[PDB]
């Protein structure tokens, strides 16, 4: 599956027997910011298609600096994940 | 003097109203309301007398009532009429006049 | 000060809970009443223009001094079924 | 000048009585003694002579006994009269004037 | 006085629009937008009617509308216009005016 | 008032360009260049219409283009004209005038 050269980890089971689990994409391990996000009631899941990517090395903070984003994507009605150093105060309350 | 709402302004004293605040941007999104802080648009709702710091007779207040004004950042003293809010400036602290 | 000079019907309780687990507990009684919940980060909702149908109602109460009673809330079914259904879907995802 | 009460204010000093504070709201509910604070609305007892700070002739104090006067924030002197309190201003301090 | 995008300045004050900062040098080498910092030089786009601080009758202002001129670095009011900056000076703080 | 390289002084302002500063002393020996500070010899290269200070007419300026001048250690705006350095001063400021 991962090619000879791939990366394969031995974790601890919880099971009578082991499992094959094969990771694929980008696993990052960084949890949704906000609950008022989620959208999918079934596991509490942000579930979204054809969204717009924005990232920003730096914390976003400044309802300047987000405003555009947001109308661009609404003027486009299309979603938005924004993956960013970090979400200040204003950025976070504007959002949810 | 011309007095509103049984109020007069003394001397060159002016009493505005600011325009409420802007709720909703160009687009379909709206602004919360601790984000707008302070709007300079004002309307002049009531004018004094004239100003006591000019020399001899007083000159009379170079603005009238329902003219629109761009106010100060800085300036203004809270007063309450009928639970709406107004502030008092004097003819030199406004910073422009709006014509139609 | 008002309840002794008028005999003013009211009564004040601590929340209960820390942190989110607070939170929690108020919305889950927000549903349970039928009220709403003032000053949430998002929809922030103003104690200013408190709106009569924003309060909850409840049949019967009973405070003493370790603990607060209310005991037949006005809630809505749907909603209260909504909630039990999401909360038993997040008791199922991570334990 | 006009004196009130044996006494007179000098020049363009302004003599004036609060009013009592409002101590129930527009329901029933009345509210504690020490939440009103300060207030602004004052009835003129007494008026001074004239405006010392005027080149040349002094002129007439702009205001008359008996008028009802809206106070500012910051001002005042303290002086007590027959246990009655009263606060000294200056023409120039007060915010406005009511008429009828 | 002159008004400009409906907009008067009052009395002795002056509207101003700077230029665009510089964005390349001599050469070909361009520098980045954190380090121009603030330009002085800006055009005059709106004038105020006169100063009130001359006695007697105000005089005109003594600059007019068009001219280019030299700011300081300290003085400024920060104010919005359609998107773009405008700053409110006084006649006196006007450190130089451009001529062809 | 007299423009000096298409810039002119306004009201009472002068412009004045500093000597270059003394490198060698009276004898063989140079000093370095971080040593000489600030000089206060200076040229009035501009000079200005006049003050506005003086109440009804303006007075003329008490120097012209030309005159060499000692200035004070204290005051002075940096402005750059051509990459040549001058600084704008108040008549007022100039310690003194020198004469031939």
């Amino acid at each position: 599956k991962v090619g000879r050269k791939g990366v394969i980890t031995v974790k601890d089971g919880k099971t009578l027997n082991d499992e094959l689990e094969i990771i694929e994409g980008m696993k990052f391990d960084r949890g949704y910011i906000s609950p008022y996000f989620i959208n999918t009631s079934k596991g509490q899941k942000c579930e979204f298609q054809d969204a717009y990517v924005l990232l920003s090395e730096k914390k976003i903070s400044s309802i300047q600096s987000i405003v555009p984003a947001l109308e661009i994507a609404n003027a486009h009605r299309k979603p938005l994940v924004i993956i960013a150093e970090d979400v200040d105060g204003e950025a976070l309350s504007t959002l949810v | 003097g011309q007095a509103f709402r049984k109020f007069l302004p003394l001397f060159d004293r002016v009493l505005v109203e600011r325009s409420a605040a802007e709720t909703v941007t160009k687009g379909g999104i709206m602004l919360p309301e601790k984000s707008q802080g302070k709007v300079l648009q004002a309307t002049v709702v009531a004018v004094g007398s004239g100003s006591k710091g000019k020399g001899g007779e007083i000159q009379p207040v170079s603005v009238k009532v329902g003219d629109k004004v761009l106010l100060p950042e800085y300036g203004g003293t809270k007063v309450v009429l009928d639970d709406k809010d107004y502030f008092l400036f004097r003819d030199g602290d406004i910073l422009g006049k709006y014509v139609d | 000060l008002n309840r002794l000079k008028v005999g003013l019907q009211v009564v004040a309780v601590k929340a209960p809970g820390f942190g989110d687990n607070r939170k929690n507990q108020l919305k889950d009684m927000a549903i349970a009443t039928g009220g709403a919940v003032f000053g949430e980060e998002g929809l922030t909702l103003n104690l200013e223009d408190v709106q009569p149908h924003d309060l909850g109602k409840v049949g019967e109460v009973i405070v003493t001094k370790d603990d607060a009673m209310l005991l037949k809330g006005k809630g809505d079914k749907a909603q209260i079924e909504k909630r039990i259904q999401e909360i038993i879907e997040q008791l199922d995802v991570t334990t």
